[PDB]
């Protein structure tokens, strides 16, 4: 009342109120956030989304200041949380999507998780690692794409334009694409049915097409690893086939080898087993490496490996616990002391089933794809930089400039000599900074 | 029979790009991806993957007048030489 | 699947073109050197490099492109490095290029700089061409 | 001139020049040129990632003694 009208009262009141809604947030924020989860990380968070949303709607009743204070120093550890990916949270909140949009495992009602999606929008304001969440999210569409961590498409849709008003536009459309591009693949199985009536081989069933089109630049990183593989004669049938209907519809990307979408196909192949033990991908690969010998040291599979280990460390340990492999070591590929026998064993509910277990690990993983992150920061960070520079002095020349360019970025990271070349012609698409006639390096500054 | 790990049903592969090179209209980079400055100017239907992008007559698939652009840089067109259009 | 680096396709690409060029079918040729063409920023090679380069304005000929043909043939017999009865050969289709194209400013400065041509002055419609330096 | 300012190009050629509180960078480009060959037309003068108007005063810049106004400048003068 007082210091409203006292006036000055107040803002001394809205600073110790930014100091312990701040390091409040520090403490807060740092301590119930040991296991780092939707729950905590975003629930934490959204946890004082509730302590502020119920203190300050309350008595709480104006002073605006307040209102972009809270909202301030909320914002500033939305920017000033655990990653520095901390849309983590929002990752946490997809990756809540991930745990909860899932119509089977943890599944609820739309506007029963559409209450807790307004919330997230609530939060949408400060979703703020859209592009490292779309990097982040393509990986988490890796978990989503064929998986299903994203039941609710239309709540991602709504969230979407969301998005696209204030957030990335074209990943929507690219996920668009990707539905309605599985869509096409039910389709040309049906066509491929229709047209091909593809009895090649003897066993046709579930030979491919399914296809979920996200741009081949719309993935966060390089293919999910694909390598040698036997690809059966119907598989052969399936992309030629499938480019029979599809070069008549699209070329320049086509089919394409991926090996994730692989699956276990060992079944009633003749087995004393009436199993059906479905496998990973390269649980599927490198048990394909290990069918006929019926043991097969780490240098018979090292004849034609060309690609990594840890398939087939998943391979053996799936067929050791299970007991489908009378093994040596379940080691990443195998000792050459160890060695490869198919076991009649299984060790879960069924005919041999739920032993699809990729192992379904990244730690080491975690590592390697935040790899990819560092590449697309510096360089929009180097852009600006290389701009500003271009804008200051036109140099410019090709070497000379490339080299002053080096000068004064000594301190961050070793360059390539080459692409100095295109350095120059990043700057000159942008209309900021033209190609003299004078030489191919010494150029003008354009704009 | 009961194990030589005969074929399951499966599935398979693919995307949509394009079946071009094409780079961004390389003569400057306001994208292929984007409307360029000089075409945002002239804009035919162009968009965030082709805003010109073909194996063309030309296949130098170059932005309005930034295929006239590095056309003036060499009024002989080697850009994949054709005339800037 | 198969990779190949630049040089083993590029070589099929070359041999494709030159052959149907003695075939004459020029534009599959032509499709093709035009996909084997952009890969000029990539490989090292100017031996094969311009042995695609000539083959290129072997078409240009082929395909009327006359004056393209002859500012390659031109700035490319130039040069020393080549068997210097290839280079004069060059030399040759450079210049009847300049025939074979336009009556031409461009081809006004060609015919400028191939009345500065010393080569020539063994070559026998040298004379004939030289005769033309102003017009005749 | 009282001022004694830097105008430095992109490879970092700071000149130490004499000119004023309220010297036009409109001539202090005047002097870079007449200085340095380097014309300042590419000289762009531009401060913290923003351009420095032409027709202005160096110190409209708060720009001192060891202050930097940007060429970006060329290299055949020099
Ligand atoms: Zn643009
Ligand atoms: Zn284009
Ligand atoms: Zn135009």
């Amino acid at each position: 009342v007082l210091l409203r009208a006292v006036s000055t009262g107040l803002p001394h009141m809205i600073q110790e109120l930014q100091n312990h809604i701040h390091d409040e947030g520090l403490r807060a924020t740092s301590n119930l956030t040991q296991e780092n989860m939707p729950t905590l990380f975003v629930e934490s968070v959204l946890e004082v989304h509730g302590k502020f949303v119920q203190l300050i709607n309350t008595v709480l009743n104006g002073d605006q200041h307040f209102m972009s204070a809270l909202d301030k120093a909320l914002t500033s550890v939305v920017n000033y949380r655990e990653p520095k990916s901390v849309c983590k949270a929002p990752e946490l909140l997809a990756k809540y999507c991930d745990n909860l949009l899932k119509k089977s495992a943890k599944g609820m009602t739309e506007n029963e998780v559409e209450d807790r999606l307004t919330s997230f929008i609530t939060v949408f304001k400060y979703i703020d690692d859209k592009d490292v969440f779309q990097k982040f999210y393509a990986r988490m569409l890796a978990k989503r794409l064929i998986h299903g961590l994203s039941m609710s498409m239309d709540s991602e849709e709504a969230m979407i334009n969301k998005l696209k008003q204030a957030c990335g536009y074209e990943f929507t459309s690219k996920l668009h694409r990707m539905y309605t591009d599985m869509s096409v693949s039910a389709d040309l199985n049906n066509k491929f049915n229709n047209f091909i009536k593809n009895q090649d081989t003897v066993i046709d069933l579930g030979i491919s097409f399914q296809i979920y089109v996200l741009q081949a630049g719309a993935w966060p990183l390089t293919q999910a690893p694909s390598s040698t593989f036997a690809i059966p004669q119907e598989l052969e049938k399936s992309v030629q086939m499938f480019e029979l209907f599809y070069s008549q519809h699209f070329s320049g990307r086509k089919l394409t080898w991926l090996h994730y979408l692989c699956t276990g196909e060992v079944k009633m192949n003749y087995l004393g087993k009436p199993y059906v033990a479905m496998v990973t991908t390269y649980q599927m690969a490198v048990l394909l490496a290990f069918n006929n010998s019926e043991t097969v040291s780490y240098k018979e599979l090292q004849d034609s490996t060309q690609m990594n280990e840890k398939e087939l460390t998943k391979t053996i340990k799936s067929l050791l616990d299970v007991k489908m492999i009378n093994h040596d070591s379940e080691k990443e590929d195998i000792d050459a002391e160890s060695s490869f026998s198919l076991n009649m064993n299984f060790s879960s509910k069924r005919t041999k089933f739920k032993i699809t277990t990729s192992m379904q690990k990244d730690t080491p993983q975690e590592m390697e794809q935040t790899r990819s992150a560092v590449d697309e920061d510096r360089k929009m960070y180097l852009q600006a930089a290389i701009v500003r520079i271009m804008k200051a002095r036109k140099v410019l020349r090709h070497n000379a400039l490339i080299q002053e360019v080096i000068s004064q970025s000594r301190a961050r990271f070793n360059p390539s000599i080459s692409m100095i070349k295109k350095c120059i012609e990043v700057l000159i698409d942008k209309q900021y900074i033209e190609r003299s006639q004078a030489s191919a390096d010494e150029y003008s500054y354009v704009a | 029979k009961k194990k030589r790990f005969e074929v399951k049903k499966w599935n398979a592969v693919a995307l949509w790009a394009w079946d071009i090179v094409v780079d961004n209209c390389a003569i400057c980079r306001n994208h292929i991806m984007d409307l360029c400055i000089e075409c945002q100017a002239n804009q035919a239907s162009a968009t965030s993957e082709e805003c010109t992008v073909a194996w063309g007559v030309c296949n130098h698939a170059f932005h309005f007048h930034c295929i006239s652009r590095w056309l003036k840089t060499r009024q002989v067109c080697p850009l994949d030489n054709r005339e800037w259009e | 699947q198969k990779q190949y680096n630049v040089d083993y396709k590029l070589e099929t690409y070359l041999k494709i073109a030159r052959l149907y060029l003695e075939d004459d079918d020029p534009v599959q040729a032509e499709a093709y050197i035009n996909r084997a063409s952009l890969l000029q920023n990539e490989s090292t090679n100017e031996q094969l490099q311009i042995h695609y380069k000539v083959c290129y304005a072997r078409v240009l000929d082929y395909r009327r492109k006359f004056i393209e043909a002859a500012q390659r043939y031109n700035e490319l017999s130039y040069k020393t490095i080549v068997h210097e009865s290839e280079r004069l050969e060059a030399l040759k289709h450079a210049l009847h290029c300049t025939i074979l194209a336009s009556a031409g400013q461009q081809r006004s400065r060609m015919l400028a700089t191939l009345f500065k041509d010393e080569r020539c002055q063994q070559l026998a419609a040298y004379g004939i061409l030289e005769k033309m330096y102003l017009d005749r | 001139g009282s001022m004694l300012i830097k105008v430095k190009t992109l490879t970092g050629k700071e000149i130490e020049i004499d000119i004023e509180p309220t010297d036009k960078v409109e001539r202090i480009k005047e002097r870079v040129e007449e200085k340095e060959g380097i014309p300042p037309q590419q000289q762009r003068l531009i401060y913290s990632g923003k351009q420095m108007n032409d027709e202005k005063t160096a110190a409209d810049y708060k720009i001192m003694g060891g202050s930097v106004l940007h060429l970006v400048l060329a290299l055949r003068g020099g």
